[PDB]
């Protein structure tokens, strides 16, 4: 995260850590959506160009963190990978159109004052709060800049950006599976998201039931926290279907 | 070496 | 059912330094 600042305790505590076992790596972010499911970006685990493919058994899931190297004995949770399901018609050849995938755990993780799950998205929730000028947050262990590595949790909060704005800033096809968010030059303040960030939650907290919840994945951008350049993030509540069906089926 | 090390049971 | 309601936040009505700055965003 670029010019973000330091979490305060549990206060992401959906936020989990993909952590690769050989090298020992910070994969990516993630997201604890419920006891036995982590909520993540594809292209943390499948991206053929960078011959990235990950496996379950290469990776684990550690939750409660907010150091990002140390381990956090008594707090953090490490839980193994049972299976991995990356969305079927994920796009990593063009434009990471539905980079979504979910894995499942081998074992409940017990929630704490610091592992808790967030919420998923509802119509009428997407509906309310995927409008430009609202603001989500973004959290990552990922560098602070785009050319360095966070001691702690990183938070930054991002206005969400119309389409249009969103669609000139970049060569790319967006696609409805994606919103992006950020400030504009204009906008004075910045913030981005960057390397290792990926896969982590774009989260906000509805104003009508006081809850949290997941409204994007951090997806991609070109570069980290550029002027003119917008994070991009899969639309959660557009893919949720597709969660439902694989939470459901498995 | 950035990592400390992960206690052996998760490995 | 308790999904995005946080121990150490929501659950003891306390406020997060930045949360106020999303709320005030949902015009
Ligand atoms: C394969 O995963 C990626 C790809 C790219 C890329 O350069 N792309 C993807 C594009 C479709 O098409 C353009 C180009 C193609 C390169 O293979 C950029 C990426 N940025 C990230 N993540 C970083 C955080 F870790 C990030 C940075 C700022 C904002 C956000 Cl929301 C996220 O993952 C990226
Ligand atoms: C990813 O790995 C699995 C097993 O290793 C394999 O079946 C699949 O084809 C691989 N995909 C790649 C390299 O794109």
């Amino acid at each position: 995260i670029v010019e973000g600042s330091d979490a305060e305790i549990g206060m992401s505590p959906w936020q989990v850590m993909l952590f690769r076992k050989s090298p020992q790596e910070l994969l990516c972010g993630a997201s604890l959506i419920s006891d036995r499911w982590v909520l993540t970006a594809a292209h943390c685990l499948l991206y053929p160009p960078w011959d990235k493919n990950f496996t379950e058994n290469d990776l684990l899931v550690r939750i409660g963190k907010h150091s990002r190297t140390r381990y956090e004995r008594n707090i953090e949770k490490i839980s193994m990978l049972e299976k991995i399901y990356i969305h079927p018609r994920y796009n990593w050849r063009e434009n990471l159109d539905r980079d979504i995938a979910l894995m499942k755990l081998k074992k409940p993780v017990a929630f704490s004052d610091y592992i808790h799950p967030v919420c998923l998205p509802d119509r009428e929730t997407a509906a309310s709060l995927l409008q430009a000028g609202y603001k989500g947050r973004v959290t990552g262990w990922g560098n602070l800049k785009e050319t360095g590595q966070p001691s702690v949790l990183q938070v930054v909060n991002l206005p969400i950006v119309e389409r249009p704005v969103c669609k000139d800033s970049t060569r790319i096809r967006i696609t409805d599976n994606m919103f992006c968010a950020g400030y504009k030059p204009d906008e004075g303040k910045r913030g981005d998201a960057c390397e290792g960030d990926s896969g982590g939650p774009f989260v906000m907290k509805s104003p009508f039931n006081n809850r949290w919840y997941q409204m994007g994945i951090v997806s991609w951008g070109e570069g980290c926290d550029r002027d003119g350049k917008y994070g991009f993030y899969t639309h959660v509540f557009r893919l949720k279907k597709w969660i439902q069906k694989v939470i459901d089926q498995f | 070496g950035d990592f400390e090390e992960i206690p052996e049971e998760y490995l | 059912a308790d999904c995005g309601l946080r121990p150490l936040f929501e659950k003891k009505s306390l406020e997060d330094k930045t949360e106020r700055e999303l709320l005030e965003s949902y015009i």
